[PDB]
């Protein structure tokens, strides 16, 4: 019945899961 | 119109300075920077009272005209307004 | 400047990084999936922050540095429908569309791209990057032109320098401070930064941000409280810190403007400092109930004509007034009266 | 069934006063219109005479009702219209406090309807299908639960029944002011007003309202409404008296010769309808006996003095003046009594000063007095100024520096202003405890130690602010 409210929360856990995403970039092995 | 009105106002403007302020300025002044300045003051109706007074002396030139209060006001801003130098003392010593 | 019915634009803050998940294939008229995948960048330095393994669903990858050309108009950009195209923060017109759709994903939205389409992802309680100038800490500097280098630290630090090669253009430098500034203003806490930068030039890069930020807001884009400040209106709120402000809070302009908040409503007047921190364009604020502030003004407008000023606007009244203050206090000069005039309403 | 009822055009100030403003007790207005009143607000017309509506709109239009539109239909009466426009100049300078509405561009012109709701998330969805309706393009699109906006520029948004345009927001310390269902729709570019306005359309009234009645608990409508708050004043009239002026002097000089002779102080009540637009005299002759909980009111008093027999013995009557309409006055005595009602007060008794011939005030501040006497330049610590009928610029000249030897010992608090200068800022205070401070300068030493600036009511910082620092730059 209602909006915002869950396009609002999912934004803003996204926006956090973007933030810890960043420190994805380590790397753990590599073939060359 | 049929009236330079922004040269006859620079005329006044400086036959003004040269009598009342006496500045520093000193060059040869003719007949017809008295008259634009004549004709400058009798147009512009703020300038009456000037106008009027310098009228008053062609017949006796030897004496101070008698005035009142308001009307040594308005006649003090008026001059201040011609003038544009509120920055000065012009408060009676100028005026005879 | 008209730009072409093919493009499709979606602007967010997190877009710092390439967002893989958003990356599809576009279909032509043919109907037939396009796999060979054509990406540009504004710079071969982002080329080292696009996994091609990061494309499961496409064939090919191909990643090329944008440079501007020429030779065609944008009016009508070359059509290549052998391949998909996406364009990442481009700083120059496009001049090239893919088959079908053509995705732009932005972090900065300037003149080519304000005539197309629009999908802004907006954000939700944006933190405030806080300004200040060292006259005690660990300075740690970061390379602007490539801030994805350096996001451990901008996550972690706190003491930040931007530095800017005299290489960059203008609009190189404009795209990485708006990148940095998306960074903190997703950081967890405010992030303490400076810029090594000449004066005008800062200011001109505030002004291109405030005037990017316009046309963000005139797409719909969620507003944010956090801003820049003019450097004149720096100057003065050191000034009003000399004057009575002893230390050098972390968001002291922002303590000045709510230490007059809480005055602003009970005395309903404008704090000055307000006013000084702004031809025209005169503010104003509000409460619940009707009423203006500057002279408790209505809400429609400045009156046109309420009522008579003969007895202050006469020449005779200003000058009595002005002759007994000067005989009471014994000045010769340097002393002015005015008429109160500006009185629109009691 | 029954005659249509009607109404003469005597009885038209009193549908604008049921209307117009917020009232809730009836008791005093007649009976007999107040059928029709009644049958009006509750939006039943097919009992309501249609040539009343139009005479009744015609008369409104008369008045000149500042932003006001319409249309020579009665339509405009019974379905969801715009019937007032405005337009907004939004400027966000101000940084520091935020719209929690969307963001509007300027040049916008603005629609108010009469629509009214309490749960606007319900009159999302009808809403929604008719802007959709309008347009075929799904950009940009902005959704909250309050309202749908589209290139910053078009849409429908809801808020409280009365708002500022002016680019004001919600800064300065909301207060609280109660309220009754408030929201109301506000309608975004001509496009949807257009759209609104050759269609006649409702809100989908639940299938279980059968009734006429077009108000439901859901959402109601109000005819040209503004909701401004209004009530029945109970004063005890002793002696009243009217004046005609717009010359300010005048007042101030009423007010003068009232205060000095016997009361302590008087109310000054300034009411916020004035401006609306040009009433007709018997439209101001109903409304004397009414007030708004918003207008403005301020206390006046005077420097008072010590032992005189000029002394009222007991606080018996207090003074009120009206300003019942754009260059009129109303002055009035009443029995203080506790039941009395004023318009609410801000902050706790704020209480202006009056300003007498003997000194002036500086300019750009409520609260600068100079006396050119004593050479004293002074700041009211909360008390502030009015009645200023001239005004004085600042120059650093006003700061005549004493010339003392040995240095002068100083008791109380003292704040060093300008050490390099010598400026020194004292506190002070009348026998009448009107608390003030001295900015003096000269040759002056403290007893004790000299507390900080920063430490001060941010009132007289702000005019601290305005006095020292050079405005040479603009």
């Amino acid at each position: 019945d209602y909006e915002k409210e869950s396009k609002r929360r999912k934004l803003e856990d996204e926006d956090f899961l973007k933030l810890k995403a960043l420190e994805f970039s380590k790397d753990i092995v590599n073939e060359k | 119109e049929l009236i330079n009105m922004r040269r006859y106002r620079n005329a006044a403007r400086k036959l003004i300075h040269h009598y009342s302020l006496n500045s520093t300025s000193s060059t040869e002044y003719k007949i017809s920077d008295v008259v634009m300045t004549m004709i400058f003051l009798l147009r512009s109706e703020k300038y009456h009272s000037l106008f009027k007074l310098l009228e008053t002396t062609f017949d006796d030139y030897t004496c101070r005209p008698q005035m009142t209060q308001v009307q040594t006001d308005t006649l003090l801003d008026a001059v201040r307004s011609l003038l544009e130098m509120p920055s000065t003392t012009i408060d009676l010593t100028t005026v005879d | 400047m008209e730009c072409p019915f093919q493009i499709q634009v979606c602007i967010s803050d997190r877009f710092f990084a390439f967002p893989h998940n958003l990356v599809e294939p576009q279909s032509d008229v043919g109907n037939k999936l396009i796999e060979n995948l054509i990406v540009y960048v504004p710079t071969d330095d982002d080329r080292l922050y696009i996994d091609k393994k990061q494309f499961p669903k496409f064939n090919s990858v191909l990643v090329y540095r944008h440079e501007h050309d020429v030779n065609i108009d944008s009016r009508s950009p070359k059509k290549t429908a052998s391949a998909t195209i996406v364009y990442w923060n481009p700083l120059v017109p496009i001049t090239e569309i893919g088959a079908g759709e053509t995705r732009v994903f932005s972090v900065l939205l300037t003149n080519n791209l304000f005539y197309c389409n629009t999908m802004i992802v907006h954000h939700e309680n944006p933190k405030c990057p806080i300004e200040f100038t060292y006259p005690k800490s660990n300075l740690r500097p970061i390379a602007c032109e490539i801030p994805l280098s350096h996001f451990k630290e901008l996550v972690e630090s706190n003491d930040f320098l931007l530095c800017f090669n005299l290489e960059t253009s203008t609009m190189v430098k404009i795209l990485s401070l708006k990148r940095i500034f998306c960074i903190f203003q997703y950081r967890k806490q405010p992030a303490r930064y400076v810029i090594n930068l000449p004066h005008e030039e800062i200011d001109n890069l505030y002004n291109k941000l405030n005037w990017e930020r316009t046309r963000r807001l005139m797409k719909g884009d969620v507003p944010s409280n956090c801003a820049t400040v003019n450097r004149s209106s720096l100057k003065y709120i050191k000034q009003a810190q000399s004057l009575l402000g002893i230390p050098d809070y972390s968001q002291t302009v922002v303590d000045f403007v709510k230490m007059f908040q809480k005055i602003i409503f009970p005395y309903q007047l404008v704090p000055n400092v307000i006013i000084k921190l702004n031809l025209f364009c005169k503010n104003d604020s509000i409460a619940i109930s009707s009423s203006g502030i500057v002279p408790i003004n209505m809400p429609d407008f400045s009156p046109p004509n309420t009522f008579d000023y003969s007895d202050y606007a006469n020449r005779t009244n200003i000058n009595f007034v002005t002759q007994r203050v000067l005989t009471d206090g014994g000045f010769s000069s340097g002393i002015t009266v005015t008429p109160v005039k500006y009185n629109y309403y009691l | 069934g029954g005659n249509l009822l009607t109404l003469e055009r005597d009885h038209f100030k009193y549908l604008f006063l049921t209307s117009y403003f917020d009232l809730k007790d009836n008791e005093h207005v007649p009976s007999e219109p107040m059928a029709f009143i009644r049958n009006y607000l509750n939006c039943t017309f097919d009992l309501l005479d249609d040539a009343v509506l139009m005479n009744y709109f015609n008369y409104l239009q008369s008045m000149q009702l500042k932003h006001l539109v319409g249309s020579t239909s009665t339509n405009i009466f019974k379905f969801v219209k715009p019937q007032f426009r405005f337009v907004c100049d939004r400027t966000t300078v101000d940084i520091l406090e935020f719209d929690t509405r969307m963001y509007i561009k300027p040049g916008t012109p603005v629609y108010a309807t009469n629509l009214f709701t309490s749960n606007p998330r319900k009159m999302m969805a009808f809403l929604y299908a008719e802007f959709g309706k309008v347009f075929k393009n799904k950009i940009f699109v902005n959704i909250n639960n309050y309202g749908c906006v589209l290139a910053g520029s078009a849409g429908f948004l809801f808020d409280d029944a009365y708002v500022d345009w002016n680019g004001v927001r919600m800064c300065a310390a909301p207060r609280l002011d109660n309220n009754m269902h408030p929201f109301r729709l506000y309608l975004l570019g001509e496009d949807m007003a257009k759209h609104f306005v050759d269609n006649n359309i409702l809100p989908p009234h639940p299938s279980n309202a059968k009734t006429r009645k077009i108000n439901n608990s859901m959402f109601m409508l109000k005819n040209f409404y503004k909701g401004l708050p209004l009530f029945k004043s109970k004063y005890t009239v002793v002696n009243s008296t009217k004046i005609v002026t717009r010359k300010p002097n005048d007042i101030f000089n009423e007010i003068d010769k009232e205060l000095n002779g016997n009361c302590p102080f008087i109310k000054f009540i300034q009411r916020d309808y004035i401006f609306d637009a040009q009433f007709p005299p018997d439209l101001l002759d109903l409304l004397n006996e009414y007030m708004t909980k918003s207008s403005i009111m301020k206390i006046i008093t005077k420097f008072v003095i010590e032992e005189n027999p000029a002394m009222s013995g007991e606080m018996s009557r207090e003074i009120i003046l009206d300003r019942y309409s754009v260059d009129n006055y109303r002055k009035l005595y009443i029995k203080m009594e506790i039941t009395n009602q004023f318009p609410v007060m801000y902050d706790h008794e704020s209480s202006y000063i009056f300003v007498s011939k003997d000194f002036l005030q500086l300019k750009g501040t409520m609260n600068a007095f100079y006396a050119p006497k004593q050479r004293i330049l002074s700041i009211l610590a909360v008390n502030r100024l009015f009645g200023a009928t001239e005004t004085i610029d600042f120059h650093p000249n006003l700061l005549v520096y004493r010339q003392s030897s040995p240095p002068v010992r100083l008791t109380g608090d003292v704040y060093v202003v300008d050490k390099n200068e010598k400026v020194f800022l004292v506190k002070h205070v009348f026998s009448n405890t009107v608390p003030a401070y001295l900015l003096i300068r000269g040759d002056y030493e403290s007893s004790s130690d000299l507390k900080s600036l920063r430490d001060l009511n941010p009132w007289v910082q702000n005019t601290l602010l305005k006095l020292l620092i050079p405005d040479s730059v603009q």
